[PDB]
């Protein structure tokens, strides 16, 4: 036999959850009936399903611009990883390798992958085609 | 003191079995 | 370690054993085969040096 | 530290193993081959401040990718919710463990790198980082929470601890002291490496797959589908609706043990339903002995499991009982005829030799028929007399039996007419008792059949107790319980001539054993040929013929053609009687003939005719209990040799085998036990064989595993057996040590009747099978349902406490593993109440919670264990018009000091009988009848009690024969479980007290002031206790709660979670939702705020009348916010007064405190405040709460109020207290005091409060 | 031993972090298993990592002899020159001596910052000047010498050991202690060296241009104190100080305001002054901020900026590291008349509006970090009665910073355990003044007492009786400080102290400062008494 929400006489609303750090009882049997249930007696009974068990919740710019800023950037027949390696070689030019590895991350980002092994002449038909 | 009783093995010196065990008068 | 009940005979008669010195577990452990019953996985160890 | 660390050395060198071969192996090198990872030159700080906030991005990116905003995840890894969460948040909440442990990795990488970050910046020197360090791998476990997220990582922890101690202190010698630093961080270092080693693969492996009876039915499915798929497409559409019909109707016929039979099938398909049924007969066979296995050594189940097991056992047992007979009636008799002529002669010869009567048939009137008669069907609703609600078939049987009673004499006419004509009988129902060691048949007979029998069996052991049939060795009988006739046994061993002198190597033989399969082996014709010899032939035909019946269960109808049933009425008689054809086969006929002594003068039992005829023969002690023979032997030297030799003349010993396979008590220490010596080997060997050989196997059989042997000689030093449940070891006094003399329980000091001095001592013990029975008893009542109230459980616990304490009187104190299991499963018992209560495990709970009687609304528990009252808790209070008093008033008294031993009730039932004889003779002499003023002081003194002399039913009573038994017996023929099966009250009487148990219950446990404070009683506004009753055995659970509530819901129980109701201050410590329901009912609609309201309406009438006297000119009602009831962080002021011109103030005060001393700060306004309070048995002193509360609200910036003198009332209503502390102006404290007295005696709110309470209760008066 | 050997012959022929007491091994009661006699190994090995001094001292002392009757008669010669050159080298080694035993020209900057370790002070900034080890020690001018000596302050706190070179070196100062920790003269010693060394041509002036020294406090009762503290020091050195303050009415205040170097004000009444002109701020070099979170936790922020908004702005340091160089702030300090301001804020936490005070008042500072029940280390040690003689000697045996009480709760306890311990060797006083002073100056280092005057911190308090109930515990244990080094309070106790378990409990797992699970969990300490 199983009790239902009916037959409790003097439920009442869940005005306040908490006051001054203690935890207020909501004066209704909704979340006992949600955790378990009762029988005719008014004893209580559980559910069990926790697998998980859970032990920490149990207690609480345009692409044609960058096109044009990295042929601008490069020398004829030299890799873009290649450029950031003579660049990088405190290095001679800081600012144009700054330059060169921020426009390299707006193009890895638009999800070209791949721009580090990429020539001028390739990047140069790309911006043509 | 946390509930659990305790076993009365070695807990029995001078405790005998025949003590503090009486008998009722007739009745009427 | 954790392990990995005897009835009284003719070969364990205590009348019969001469009790002078008492044995303990490390003679059993130098010499596994004079002294143990049952001596099943015992390992022989270095003699001197 | 040393001796662990050395075992993880000697585990790590004895588990290892070479490794397998392998291709190598490179991580990196296919990394590097890929254009996604490039490759450069870092610093290693740098780089360890990368990977911890690419982790810290990682787990961010997990936790907000399932839209998780309530989570924040800080920069050193915690979690933490930002608000409380809901039912279906914490569904979205549950991670596995993996991310945690994760989360905890990282949070131990993120320490290791910022200790380093620290050092760079200049902050310390490296002296001060190499000790960080090594407090950071000593101290894991106290600094994350990753100790609770894996707990193999305890054997990681402690290890880092045991490396910690050893290297400090070999750094802590000469000029260092303690202090801080050692800086040897390495070794800690390894080991959470070689930890990360492990660890690794499997959260990889819950990355990768995060980012990214049905046996038997499946194995039916597939020989369905090998039966199915052969056949065509014309023939499946036809035989997947033919073949499953009776598909099952050949299985159910197998499990009815019908012969399956149809025509119009071919062979090939039935050849393969013989082999479905066959498969599934053998896992159904291994699974019903799989699950007895499992749950014979105390496995727990449900119970539906035990009813299906015990069903599928029945059947099997049932398949053997038809296969058994079937085997008699194919083969025919097993006994010869030389035999059956022999045993025949034996009992001829037996019945002339005492020149017995038989016993003839009732003619027409013996003048006794209807005592009988009314014994029959008081014994038939002897076992109707449990419950109150029966079935039809038993309404028919009770109307029956009040048919006999209204008309006892065509009742007799219908017995005699069924004894001298009817022979077939109706269909005997069988069921089975489930013990969880032994299966045992109940029977279930027609109840027209039964009145017959009950008389027949009435008539027979009034007649047989009559023509002295049995003689007096065959036990039980009716004047002595079996630890009386162990007690006897005890002194007839001891009282024989010389039994102790072994100077010239005599020996004592003690030999124990059980007639097997009694019941089982009896034939039918045997038994009438046997019988025909002491009653009428009819009457023989009548008992012969009766056991020639169909025995029904459901489904399966077998005719019985071998072995009698045991569930007869007078099958008790076939018992007893066949038995004594064993006496003429063991013992002998002229051995018996001394034994029994002439018919004009016999014997008694256990004595002789003079010493001679008593030590004349070597069998000179014998004695037979149901179907266990105990027989004891005192050989000398040439008797014993000639024995051995006739022993080993037909089974030689070459190797001296018969030492491995002798029977040998464990129970008993090594020197205690019997000592295997080669003669007393033999000797034993040589005594069964010569026992063995005077039984036909045909007729009875005893086996060598089933019995013992104990041998005393010069090399034995003391005798052993077991009997009647005891286990009893006899020791000599000249064979040990000297006069000492110890008293301890459980010894029974032997004493010889002649020269009465001590000659040995007996031991007592507790034989292991009783042991496991009431382990048996104890695990039927764990199998009590949640619907089941409490008390039912306590009453079956205290049920078979008494069942095994009354009978083991003396044994239990002597055994220590029974005073252990006892205690084990009493706090078995109690956390089965405990986790009734609620699902968390309490910290503390008290006993006089369950040890309370049943008058007082508690439990009425027994007590066997060393439970201590602890202080504190013995503390009561009460208040009158002066005030409150408290008042203060320890061990439970247990079961086995109030009950007497079984030496001591015997010496005092000798001596009372032995002065009722003489009373008797005086009595007689002098023409004086015997009244109560002569037996007053010999009252419930005696085995049988002195109260069965002064019954009403003496001339009923004592008609009644050979009842222990037919009691003993009961168990086959009622389904309920029998204690108390060795006695009966109407015969022995009362054999314990158990009101000064109660008297001593009440008395220890404070009083019933003391022990009403944890009942909420005073809440319940009855001024006394003795006018009061309670509403009708058993109390329910919800009422139980309500009752105990003040001494349940307390902080020191559930330590730590409280929370509060809404509409009410009633504080809940865990959560109790039996509590919460009954909480609920009594203080619904706002009953709090009313009663608040009420008090205040209340005082301010007080407050508007005599206002002259007060120099008052204005009172005042405050606003009161609706939630001020039951806010109880701040407060506010209730009730205002406006002094007319100027009041003298006092400091602050009690409100039975009369020494007011005032000051001259003169202030106008005044308020009152009004506070209620719902209290527990630690915390319910109202007087330190209203100035707690007052200290507490007029010395904070949280609670408001205008004036600042004034007074806090605080009232308890869980006990129904009322103080007050504050400020006072002249007359206004008698004033109050008086209005607040008038209040709790006369407010409404209150008394509908305590009339719910008393509703919520069930208490009146 | 016997029955024990009888036993084992019977036997033989018939969550938790620590680890327990069963779990043990070698428990034998052998006389050969017991004392194992370990070898010494032909006096030449050594047992490694324990140290070979006290090895050295632990030895049988038998193969010397051995040595010494079979070395040759010129072998005892090489023995004696190869330790002496041994001996050479370890004079070698330690020429790292403790601080109290070497001089101020010998102490190198590791021997300083173990010096500044010990009294638990740190320092930010460049070039942090040496602190003062004692007033013989010091470099304060010898008339302020004797105006300290005349006051009573026989010990530095250690806030003056760091805050008087900082504050001779003319930097800015943010002070983290609290109140009562002696920060008052720790700001007025440097104002008085700077009032008192300036030249007579310097300080004439014919007309009152304001205060030298600008001292706020929140508070009227803090504003007394340093007013009082303040007189005290200034009256022998001739030094007037105003007190712009409220509660005294503005009669007294306002005559006092027409006399016309020190002023010590709170913030309202101060800028009641500054609005209406009563004092002017024009030779002010010298700003102290006394409790500036609670001037931040009152509400008086705008109005101490409106203060600041007064102050000409010629005197303020340059944003530079030129600041916080010692040479030329010194050189700037021995300038006299014409340096530049310095400001010195004490505080207790660090509110981000004390950061913007901060970044508004000050030009690159340096803070000087500094640091009963809940203050004082606590430790217990459950044993039985007949123990507490000789755990007591192992604890003295361990050393300890004299002098020390030992508290017990019967006088005849106290001689009787006083006279044992000068048995012992220990320099021991019973308990008038005779005693303390004996003790303040070193020569008694032990005082046994009774719970029944007045006496300096003690770095350890011993319970060898505890008391009979908390608050006579308190009072003991209080006797390590006010402040300063929490010091440790050493209790032993007994099942006699059952009553005092409960509170004893609260008053450690009260105690940040304090680490006790045998307490803790014992069953006594688990309800009030």
């Amino acid at each position: 036999d199983i009790l239902a929400s009916e037959d409790v006489e003097g439920q009442e609303a869940a005005t306040l959850p908490s006051e001054g750090g203690v935890r207020i009882t909501p004066f209704n049997l909704q979340e006992e009936m949600e955790e378990g249930h009762f029988d005719a007696d008014g004893n209580y009974f559980l559910n069990r399903d926790a697998q998980i068990r859970d032990s920490w919740l149990d207690n609480i710019m345009s692409a044609q611009a960058l096109l044009e800023g990295l042929l601008e950037l490069l020398l004829p027949r030299e890799t873009v990883a290649g450029a950031l390696r003579r660049l990088g070689a405190q290095p001679s030019s800081p600012q144009r390798l700054d330059r060169l590895s921020g426009l390299a991350d707006q193009m890895v980002a638009r999800g070209n992958l791949g721009v580090y092994q990429e020539t001028r002449e390739r990047l140069a038909m790309r911006l043509k085609g | 003191p946390t509930g659990e009783v305790l076993s009365l093995v070695g807990k029995l010196e001078g405790t005998r079995m025949g003590d503090k065990a009486q008998r009722t008068k007739p009745q009427m | 370690f954790e392990p990995l009940d005897e009835d009284w005979n003719e070969f364990n008669d205590i009348n019969k054993i001469i009790i002078r010195q008492p044995i303990r577990t490390e003679y059993k452990i130098a010499f596994p085969y004079l002294y143990n019953n049952l001596p099943h996985h015992v390992h022989l160890t270095w003699y001197h040096t | 530290s040393y001796q662990k660390l050395l075992k993880y050395y000697v585990l790590n060198a004895l588990k290892h193993r070479p490794p397998k071969a392998q291709k190598k192996r490179y991580l990196f090198r296919s990394f590097k081959a890929t254009k996604f990872f490039q490759s450069t030159k870092l610093d290693w700080v740098e780089v360890g401040l990368q990977v911890c906030r690419q982790g810290y991005n990682m787990l961010n990116l997990l936790i907000h990718r399932k839209n998780l905003n309530y989570l924040h995840l800080d920069y050193n890894f915690n979690l933490k919710p930002v608000k409380t969460l809901t039912t279906k948040e914490r569904k979205k909440s549950r991670f596995g463990n993996a991310f945690h442990l994760c989360r905890e990795v990282l949070r131990l990488t993120k320490l290791v790198v910022d200790s380093h970050v620290q050092y760079r910046l200049g902050n310390v020197d490296a002296f001060q980082l190499a000790d960080g360090l090594q407090y950071i791998f000593a101290h894991v476990g106290q600094l994350t929470g990753m100790y609770r997220y894996k707990y193999k990582l305890m054997r990681q922890i402690r290890m880092c601890k045991d490396l910690k101690h050893l290297i400090y202190y070999r750094f802590n010698t000469g000029p260092v002291g303690k202090g801080p630093g050692c800086g040897f961080w390495a070794a800690g270092w390894r080991v959470w490496l070689f930890f990360m080693r492990g660890i690794t693969p499997l959260l990889e492996r819950w990355l990768g797959n995060l980012l990214a009876s049905h046996f038997d039915l499946e194995l039916r499915a597939a020989v369905m589908h090998d039966i199915l798929d052969m056949m065509p497409e014309g023939i499946k559409q036809n035989k997947a609706r033919t073949i499953l019909q009776h598909l099952s109707e050949a299985w159910r016929c197998w499990k009815a043990n019908i012969p399956w039979k149809v025509p119009g099938l071919p062979t090939p398909i039935e050849n393969m339903i013989l082999r479905y049924v066959k498969a599934k007969a053998d896992w159904w066979t291994n699974t019903a002995h799989y699950n007895r296995e499992r749950i014979r050594r105390g496995a727990t189940v449900d119970k539906t499991v035990c009813k299906k097991n015990l069903g599928r056992l029945t059947r099997l047992y049932l398949k053997a009982e038809q296969e058994r007979q079937h085997n008699y009636l194919k083969d025919g008799p097993y006994i010869t005829a030389e035999e059956a002529v022999a045993v025949y002669t034996t009992t001829v010869h037996w019945l002339e030799s005492r020149r017995f009567s038989p016993i003839p048939f009732p003619p027409l009137s013996y003048k006794h028929d209807t005592k009988l008669l009314i014994l029959a069907l008081e014994r038939l609703k002897e076992a109707y007399s449990v419950k109150s609600r029966l079935n039809q078939s038993q309404r028919e049987e009770l109307g029956l039996i009040e048919q006999a009673y209204d008309n006892p004499h065509e009742a007799l006419s219908r017995i005699k007419r069924h004894l001298l004509t009817q022979r077939a009988f109706k269909e005997v129902g069988i069921e089975f008792m489930d013990l969880y060691s032994h299966l045992v048949p109940v029977y279930d007979v027609e109840p027209l059949e039964k009145i017959t029998d009950a008389y027949l069996d009435q008539y027979l052991w009034y007649e047989a107790d009559k023509r002295r049939l049995f003689p007096p060795w065959i036990k039980p009988a009716d004047t002595e319980p079996p630890p009386l006739l162990v007690y006897k046994w005890c002194q007839g061993i001891n009282n024989l001539q010389d039994v102790w002198e072994t100077s010239e190597g005599e020996c004592n033989v003690m030999l124990e054993s059980r007639f097997e399969k009694m019941y089982e082996k009896i034939d039918l014709t045997l038994l009438n040929r046997l019988l025909r010899l002491i009653v009428d032939h009819n009457i023989a035909d009548y008992m012969t013929a009766k056991n020639n019946v169909v025995i029904n269960y459901k489904d399966m109808n077998h005719t019985n053609s071998y072995g009698i049933i045991r569930g007869l009425q007078f099958a008790s008689f076939i018992v007893q009687y066949y038995g004594l054809v064993m006496d003429l086969l063991v013992l002998g006929l002229h051995r018996a003939s001394e034994m029994a002594g002439p018919p004009q003068m016999p014997n008694d039992f256990l004595s002789f005719q003079d010493i001679a005829t008593e030590a004349a023969h070597p069998i000179r002690l014998f004695c037979r209990y149901i179907d266990r023979i105990h027989i004891f032997f005192r050989f000398t030297a040439d008797e014993a040799r000639d024995l051995i030799q006739r022993y080993l003349t037909e089974h030689p010993d070459p190797n001296n085998e018969n030492i491995v396979g002798y029977n040998n008590k464990k129970c008993w220490p090594r020197d205690a036990r019997m000592r295997l010596m080669k003669h007393d080997v033999n000797l034993g060997r040589a005594v069964f064989w010569d026992i063995k050989n005077r039984l036909p196997r045909s007729v009875t059989t005893v086996q060598w595993e089933n019995s013992f042997v104990s041998v005393y000689s010069k090399d034995n030093p003391n005798l052993l057996f077991n009997m009647c449940g005891f286990e009893c070891r006899i020791l000599p006094k000249c064979r040990t040590s000297y006069e000492e003399f110890t008293h301890k329980d459980g010894v029974w000091n032997l004493q010889n009747e002649v020269t009465k001095e001590r000659t040995a001592q007996c031991f007592l013990r507790v034989d292991d099978e009783s042991m496991q029975r009431f382990h048996n008893r104890v695990r039927q009542i764990l199998m009590a349902s949640g619907s089941t109230t409490f008390t039912k459980i306590v009453n079956k616990w205290n049920t078979a406490l008494i069942g095994l304490m009354t009978y083991f009187r003396e044994a239990v104190v002597n055994t220590q593993e029974l005073l252990d299991l006892l205690v084990k499963c009493e706090n078995k018992i109690q956390t089965r109440i405990k986790i009734g209560l609620n699902s968390k495990m309490p910290s503390r709970f008290p006993p006089v919670v369950f040890y309370t009687p049943k008058e007082l609304g508690g439990l009425g528990m027994l007590s066997m264990g060393h439970v201590l009252i602890p202080q504190s808790d013995l503390r009561w209070s009460k208040q009158t018009d002066v005030g409150i008093t408290h008042f203060r008033s320890q061990l439970i008294p247990n079961l086995y000091r109030y009950i007497q031993p079984w030496e001591s009730e015997f010496i005092d039932s000798q001596r009372v009988w032995a002065e009722y004889a003489l009373k008797r003779q005086e009595a007689i002499a002098q023409n004086r009848r015997l009244t109560l003023e002569d037996l007053e002081d010999s009252w419930d003194r005696g085995i049988p009690r002195i109260n069965t002399l002064f019954q009403k039913d003496r001339h009923t009573l004592a008609y009644d024969k050979g009842w222990r038994v037919r009691t003993d017996f009961k168990q086959y023929q009622v389904l309920k479980q029998n204690p108390f099966w060795w006695t009966h009250q109407r015969h022995d009487g009362k054999l314990w007290n158990l009101n000064n148990y109660r008297t001593d219950m009440i008395q220890a446990l404070g009083g019933v002031e003391g022990i009403l404070e944890h009942t909420l009683f005073k809440g319940t506004y009855f001024p006394t206790w003795e006018g009061l009753f309670w509403e009708k055995n058993q109390i329910p659970n919800r009422r139980f709660t309500l009752w105990w509530s003040p001494t349940i819901n307390r902080a020191n129980v559930y330590v730590g979670f409280q929370v509060q109701l809404d509409l009410t201050g009633i504080f809940m410590h865990g959560k109790i939702p039996t509590l919460k329901i009954s909480l609920i009912q009594i203080f619904r609609a706002h009953l709090w705020q009313k009663i608040h309201e009420s008090i205040v309406m209340d005082l301010c009438q007080v407050f508007d009348q005599e206002l002259d006297a007060l120099e008052i000119e204005t009172v005042q009602k405050e606003t009161i916010h609706p939630r001020k009831s039951y806010k109880m962080n701040s407060s506010c002021a209730d009730i205002l007064l406006f002094a007319s011109y100027k009041w003298n103030v006092s400091r602050p005060s009690l409100l039975a405190d009369s020494k007011d001393v005032m000051d001259s700060t003169t202030t106008q306004k005044y308020w009152i405040d009004i506070q209620l309070r719902w209290g527990d048995y630690d915390s319910h002193d109202i007087e330190r709460y209203a100035r707690a509360k007052f200290l507490d609200y007029t010395t904070d910036n949280m609670s408001i109020y205008p004036s600042p003198t004034g007074v806090l009332i605080a009232i308890d209503l869980a006990y129904n207290l009322h103080s007050a502390y504050g400020n006072w102006f002249p007359g206004s404290k008698p004033l109050i005091q008086q209005a607040m007295a008038k209040i709790m005696k006369a407010n409404p709110a209150l008394y509908v409060l305590r009339e719910r309470i008393r509703k919520g209760l069930q208490l009146y008066s | 031993d016997k029955s024990k050997e009888l036993h084992a012959i019977k036997e033989r022929y018939l969550f938790v972090f620590e680890w327990d007491a069963s779990e043990d091994t070698s428990i034998d009661y052998n006389p050969l298993y017991k004392e194992r006699h370990q070898v010494q190994l032909l006096g030449r090995g050594f047992i490694a990592g324990i140290d070979l001094k006290q090895q050295k001292r632990e030895q049988s002392r038998f193969y010397g002899d051995l040595m010494e009757k079979r070395r040759t008669l010129e072998e005892k010669e090489q023995e004696e020159a190869r330790l002496r050159k041994l001996r050479k080298k370890e004079a070698k080694q330690r020429w790292d001596r403790h601080w109290s035993q070497k001089k101020l020209d010998e102490m190198t900057d590791r021997d300083w910052r173990i010096f500044r370790e010990d009294y638990s002070i740190t320092t930010k900034g460049g070039k942090i000047p040496n602190p003062i080890r004692s007033w013989k020690d010091s470099s304060l001018p010898p008339h302020i010498l004797e105006v300290i000596d005349k006051c009573g302050y026989k010990e530095p706190t250690p806030i003056q050991r760091q805050a008087i070179p900082i504050g001779l070196q003319n930097r800015d100062i943010i002070g983290v202690a609290e109140t009562g920790s002696g920060k008052t003269a720790a700001f007025l010693i440097p104002l008085l060296v700077w009032i008192t060394t300036l030249p007579k041509i310097d300080r004439i002036e014919e007309s009152d241009q304001g205060p030298y020294a600008i001292i706020l406090a929140p508070t009227r009762e803090l504003a007394q104190q340093i007013e009082e503290e303040t007189i005290k020091f200034g009256k022998p050195l001739g030094i007037r100080t105003v007190a712009v303050i409220g509660g005294i009415s503005r009669e007294d205040q306002g005559f006092r305001l027409r006399m016309g170097e020190i002023v010590i004000a709170t913030p309202g009444r101060l800028i009641d002054v500054l609005e209406n002109r009563y004092l002017v701020l024009s030779r002010c070099t010298y700003v102290v901020l006394d409790e500036a979170d609670r001037m931040i936790d009152m509400g008086f922020e705008p109005d101490v900026q409106k203060i600041l908004e007064h102050m000409p702005v010629s005197n303020q340091k340059p944003d530079t590291d030129e600041a916080e160089d010692p040479e030329k702030m010194l050189a700037n300090f021995e300038s006299g008349k014409h340096k530049y301001r310095q400001t010195v804020m004490f505080t207790a936490t660090m509110p981000p509006a004390v950061e913007r005070l901060a970044r508004s008042y000050l030009r690159r500072p340096a803070v000087v970090y500094i640091g009963p029940h809940e203050r004082v280390e606590q430790k217990v040690f459950l044993m039985s009665e007949s123990e507490k003689r000789k755990k007591l000697l192992a604890i003295l045996e361990q050393g300890f910073d004299p002098p020390i009480i030992i508290f017990v709760n019967q006088k005849k306890g106290c001689d009787v355990l006083a006279k044992s311990l000068e048995k012992m060797g220990y320099n021991a006083c019973t308990l008038r003044e005779f005693a303390l002073s004996n003790l303040k100056a070193g020569a008694k280092d032990i005082l046994v007492a009774t719970d029944v005057i007045d006496i300096q911190d003690v770095s350890m308090v011993v319970n060898y009786d505890m008391a009979k109930n908390i608050e006579d515990y308190i009072h003991r244990i209080g006797r390590t400080g006010r402040a300063g080094k929490s010091g440790v309070a050493i209790t032993f106790l007994t099942k006699e102290d059952s009553a005092v378990f409960y509170e004893l409990k609260q008053a450690i797992l009260e105690s940040p400062v304090s680490s006790p699970p045998e307490l803790a969990n014992h069953p006594d300490a688990q309800h009030k008494p």
